């Protein structure tokens, strides 16, 4: 079961403060929003998160 | 602390000086040689380390309870058969005993050798004695004669009797040796020899089918249509050549009973056992690669180690430690102390601070200024290697945040307000920063915000939710998560043009707070999973953690802890920066604090870094071997609506609810206690830290590991949760039996009487209960006990927690069976059959005159003796029994139940409760009328306990002395045994004379009788029994197989046990760990 | 024939459970307690701690 | 007096120590004062 680390689908500029007409980034900006766990099968997956919170 | 000496003790002793001090003294020489009980007390010692109990424990005299006591000899020397007849006159010993009467008696463990006795015991005295004694132990505290009882106790005093008879039999049947039968007696057998002092006498006791058979005598009848070829051993198991083969099969003397109770303990312990290629994968395991164990790999010899438990126990067990700890805060510290003294023993980290002293030595300020931040955070910091501690003990809370709550102490805080313009207070405002993410504090974040917007008040604003929480209010009293303000959780409630910083670090402390993770502890194939609310095998931690690519660690700045030390001084950076918050401040000032924060800000400390890559590797190697495992709940980031609220243990129901999940929500006790912490320390020692100088971190813990791990202590741990639970099931199971409990619990006593047990009664019951069950198996601290301060009689165990959104979590985990309470169940199913072994009788008696020649048997009476409720003319009392008295010669009268009045004579049907009640008027009234007129009594009692008196038959005999004292004392508390009248068996016919008889029984109680006149050809006068044939099954029988039993109705007396030699090593006897 | 009571009284029995929240003092000590309970829950009346 | 003397009901205050084992415990327990027993 491979763990590899998502990262970074947009990316902030200076500019970008918080405003109501800015677009929203979703927290795909910052570092780590998640974790992703590639296998060959959804058993194995399945198995894999019986040990896993 | 600075201690100082003072004034008595100078003997300096290597150079003959005199010091000013002891201390002094004792420094000195050190340097010559360096160069050149409450509760409380009890539950704490209870948590660190337990008793464990006595599982394997062997036997090796022949498993029996029942034994076979002559009550009346035989007339051996008589005038009608030649002494030559006996086998008596020539010594032969027979396996019976060789009198008029025999019977059957109960003496647990009679036979047997064992190696550690359980003081539980079972003895009774032959029927002709006195076993009133038996009966009267509980809860007949006011019972003021000395042979009385009471009968609203039998059913209790009963189930505590055969409890007791169940532990006595905890043994294993032990292989002892054997030897060939050189006499043709049998056709070669192997007979066992047991061990002890005298053996001769045992081997014609456990082999009944030896003996020569000359006569027609009662024994030798039955010995002559025994079975030939089914004596001593007949099946072994020699796996190795001449090494004690391993178990065997041996017909001989033993009671199905015991022998059941036995084959149900050896089946229950070998569910346990463990091997040793097991024992070292779940070291290895659990020890992480860091340790190595080996294990055999030839042909075993059958090791026996019960060491493998369930995972519903294991949490029965937790809940109950739980239940133990919960609010106290000093039955929990002493497990964090110790937690950190083994970090601090294995782990490679080391803070030495002086690093910061190094670097903030190199700032660059004037002289001619009143202000240093150099100087003003060396001493709000001081670094000083006194007590860091503090570091370790938030690392130990980790495991537990179910019960202990670490926070920081209010002793940090900046002392009612503290301003932005001071230095002090923004130092103050640093150290706490850098210290809250460490804590497994739910309410830390905001803690943070609100130090910070305290600190500026006057500066900038935002609204509160109400009044009394303020922005001036304590940062420290926002503790719950219904105090969060508003504009922490709506941000655009701190408008930029107002609270710009303030805006600032609310938005900093919502992106990069430290995010949770787990590191997967432990090996639950040998273990079991105690945590309750986590998956099994899993350790949450309040940091993320991945793991190192290189065993020789560098610095790097590229970690979580360090990015938000980072960004703090980036905000500290934009707060000193205008001169809004600090008009009086001037340049160089300014400029002086930017080069403090940011020469504060990388600072070349490896303590991120370690906790990071090795803290949670060390807890995950660590927890295994705890002696209280793990209590977590999750670690809630930033969220409010699941912030947990409480966890609490429910421990019974609480009303007519029978299930749990809905017993639960209000009936449960909240669970945990803060632990204050100090801010100071632990930001000192997460600034400094560094490892020793070429470190190679395999090795290092390759060797240190290795001790706490050679260490076997926790494998001790599981039996004393087997003990747990067993004992748990048993107090559910005997207290379903007395009183009217939620299960669906089988009942066989309910023929023997009982009082309405209340609350008082469970309890004292409960406590009889523990103290038999520690008794047996060696225990002395608590078990049971934290189940028994509550009403025992709706029990049940569950643990949950609730969330801020008032969704709750519950675990109810289920009750695994228990061998203790199976066989109780089993040994009640035999009473209800075999009750008059015991010494106990059914039915109720039947007080009236009797007089005639005749030998029948008052334990079994004629036909045309007994009546009861539907015969025609008998009348029934009980609700209003009044009397009144006769008048010129009239008759008295009683009051019938249905309202008539009658005379005193006929058939009468008395409850014994209505006797006791008016055990005075009665017998005034009625004693006169039942001696010699024409009155019959029934009283019905259900159970009672009896006694034997054997007459002769030849001569007059009356009952009245012994049938008076028996009804002038009963009482409205107690009654003593029943006397009865047996007569003697004869082997010849004898002259008959007249006998009187007054108490005479109901059903058929003469069941204990074994054989009467065994020794002679026959028995012509009196009761006569032969060797009863269907006891003896499998010996009789030839169709039958050997392994045959008929449990309930006959415990046969002898049959087919097996024995075995196993052996129980430690366990480094076995897995030894290479160095 | 008549003996006021400033309670309720039911027919005796020593076999009856004591957590009966049917009793009405056993029922006025949990109310009780749960009101507290309430008035501690949030920390919103102690300021200070 | 008399109703003490022939009533079953006895009044142990240990009941309430052995259930607790600012520490608001410590507090109740000596808010009640279980050693006192008066309880005319
Ligand atoms: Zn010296």
């Amino acid at each position: 079961v491979l763990e590899v680390a998502a990262g970074r689908k947009y990316l902030q500029m200076n500019n970008y403060s918080n405003d109501d007409d800015d677009p929203p980034l979703f927290a795909k900006d910052l570092s780590d929003y998640a974790k992703a766990f590639y296998s060959d099968t959804y058993e194995v997956l399945d198995r894999f998160f019986w040990t896993h919170d | 602390p600075p201690t100082a000496s003072s004034g008595h003790g100078y003997q300096c002793h290597v150079c003959s000086a005199v010091l000013f001090s002891p201390l002094d003294l004792d420094a000195h020489v050190a340097s010559h040689g360096l160069h050149g009980a409450d509760v409380e007390n009890r539950k704490t010692a209870q948590l660190l380390h337990a008793d464990t109990p006595r599982l394997v424990t062997w036997d090796a005299g022949l498993c029996t309870s029942f034994k076979i006591v002559p009550i009346v000899p035989a007339q051996v020397p008589q005038d009608v058969l030649a002494y030559t007849f006996f086998t008596s006159s020539y010594a032969i010993q027979s396996p019976f005993p060789e009198a008029a009467v025999s019977r059957i008696v109960v003496h647990t463990r009679w036979a047997s050798n064992v190696d550690f006795d359980r003081d539980s015991s079972v003895i009774m005295a032959p029927p002709t004695e006195n076993n009133i004694h038996l009966f009267k132990q509980l809860l007949n505290t006011e019972t003021l004669s000395v042979r009385g009882a009471n009968p609203l106790m039998f059913r209790a005093n009963v189930l505590h009797m055969l409890l007791e008879f169940v532990l006595d039999n905890l043994y294993l049947n032990r292989h002892t040796g054997f030897s060939q039968d050189h006499t043709p007696f049998t056709e070669g057998a192997n007979l066992r020899s047991l061990p002890g002092p005298d053996a001769e006498k045992w081997y014609s006791i456990m082999y009944p089918t030896r003996m020569g058979t000359p006569n027609v005598s009662k024994i030798c009848n039955f010995v002559a249509s025994c079975v030939r070829n089914r004596v001593g051993r007949f099946d072994r198991a020699q796996m190795m050549n001449g090494a004690m083969s391993e178990w065997v099969d041996v017909f001989e003397t033993s009671d199905a009973l015991t022998v059941s109770i036995r084959g149900r303990w050896m089946a229950r312990l070998a569910r346990m056992n463990i091997n040793p290629t097991e024992i070292e994968w779940a070291l290895t395991e659990c020890a992480q690669g860091y340790v190595t164990v080996t294990s055999p790999y030839a042909p075993s010899v059958n090791r026996l180690m019960p060491y493998r438990i369930s995972n519903a126990e294991r949490q029965i067990s937790q809940i109950i430690r739980v239940m133990n700890i919960g609010n106290n805060a000093t039955v929990i510290q002493p497990v964090l102390q110790d937690i950190s003294v083994l970090l601090q023993r294995i782990s490679p980290l080391q803070i030495d601070p002086t690093i910061i002293s190094n670097t903030m030595s190199t700032v660059s300020e004037s002289t001619t200024q009143t202000l240093s931040p150099a100087s003003s955070i060396l001493g709000k910091l001081r670094p000083s290697n006194s007590d860091f501690s503090s570091f370790r003990v938030a690392l130990a809370g980790w495991l537990y945040n179910g019960v202990v709550t670490t926070v920081i102490d209010d002793s940090s805080y900046p002392k009612d307000g503290g301003s932005v313009t001071s230095l002090e207070n923004l130092w103050d405002f640093f150290i706490l920063a850098l210290a809250l993410p460490l804590t497994t504090d739910p309410c830390a974040p905001v803690k943070a915000f609100m130090t910070l917007a305290n600190m500026m008040v006057g500066f900038e604003t935002i609204p509160m939710d109400n009044q009394i929480y303020t922005q001036s209010r304590r940062a420290s009293a926002f503790s719950t998560p219904h105090t969060w303000p508003r504009c922490f959780m709506n941000i655009q409630l701190i408008s930029p043009i107002d609270a710009p910083i303030l805006r600032q670090w609310a938005e900093i402390i919502h992106r990069y707070w430290p995010n949770p993770s787990q590191i997967r502890y432990g090996t639950p194939n040998v273990f079991g999973s105690a945590n309750l609310f986590t998956p099994p095998e899993v350790l949450l931690l309040p940091i993320d953690h991945q793991p190192a690519n290189v065993t020789t660690p560098t610095l790097d700045f590229t970690n979580e802890l360090t990015n938000w030390r980072a960004r703090v001084c980036e905000l500290m950076k934009n707060l000193v920066d205008n001169q809004r918050y600090q008009p009086g401040w001037t340049q160089s000032l300014v400029s002086s604090m930017r080069g403090t924060l940011g020469k504060l800000k990388l600072i070349k400390s490896m303590t991120p870094m370690y906790l990071q890559q090795l803290a949670p590797v060390e807890l995950a190697v660590i927890a295994p071997m705890l002696p209280f495992p793990p209590f977590q709940v999750p670690y809630v980031r930033l969220d409010r609506d699941r912030v947990p609220t409480m966890v609490g243990v429910t421990r019974q129901s609480r009303d007519t609810i029978t299930q749990p999940a809905l017993s639960l929500s209000t009936t449960n006790t909240t669970v945990g206690v803060p632990l204050a912490l100090d801010a100071r320390a632990i930001t000192v020692a997460l600034l400094s830290g560094k490892y020793p100088p070429d470190l190679v971190t395999n090795v290092w813990y390759a060797d240190a590991i290795y001790p706490m791990y050679a260490d076997t202590e926790v494998f001790s741990n599981l039996q004393r949760d087997v003990i747990t639970c067993e004992a748990v099931q048993t107090l559910v199971t005997l207290v379903a039996q007395i009183s009217e409990t939620q299960y669906p619990v089988d009942r066989y006593l309910d023929w023997i009487p009982s009082l309405r047990a209340s609350a008082a009664t469970a309890a004292t019951f409960a406590e009889w209960v523990n103290t038999s069950m520690k008794t047996a198996f060696d225990l002395s601290d608590m078990l049971l006990e934290p189940l028994l301060s509550g009403d025992p009689r709706m029990t049940q165990l569950a643990i949950q927690y609730q969330q801020y959104n008032g969704r709750t979590f519950n675990v109810i985990p289920e009750m695994p069976g228990s061998v203790i309470a199976d066989c109780v169940q089993l040994t009640a199913e035999v009473f209800n059959h075999e009750y008059n072994l015991f010494g106990i009788a059914r039915g109720d008696i039947i007080i009236g005159r009797v007089q005639s020649t005749h030998l029948w048997s008052p334990l079994a009476p004629p036909p045309d003796l007994v009546f009861d409720r539907d015969t025609p003319g008998v009348h029934i009392f009980g609700r209003d029994c009044r009397i009144s008295f006769g008048m010129n010669g009239a008759a008295p009268m009683i009051r019938d139940e249905t309202g008539m009045m009658v005379p005193f004579e006929g058939n009468w049907i008395f409850p014994l409760a209505l006797w006791q009640m008016n055990t005075r008027y009665f017998n005034q009234q009625f004693d006169a009328w039942i001696k010699t007129g024409e009155l019959r009594i029934r009283i019905e009692m259900g159970a009672y306990p009896y006694m034997l008196h054997y007459y002769d038959p030849r001569q007059y005999a009356n009952a009245w002395n012994l049938t008076s004292a028996w009804l002038e004392e009963i009482t409205p508390t107690s009654i003593p045994s029943v006397p009865f009248m047996v007569p003697i068996s004869s082997d010849h016919d004898i002259s008959s004379a007249p006998a009187v008889q007054y108490i005479i029984s109901t059903e058929y109680n003469d069941r204990s009788l074994f054989c009467t006149n065994s020794s002679s050809p026959q028995t012509i006068a009196g009761p006569d029994k032969h060797i009863p044939v269907e006891r003896y099954n499998i010996l009789t029988n030839p169709d039958a197989p050997p392994t045959q039993i008929q449990l309930p109705e006959v415990v046969d007396l002898y049959n087919v046990v097996t024995r075995y030699a196993y052996e129980t090593p430690p366990i480094t006897a076995v897995v030894m760990g290479v160095p």
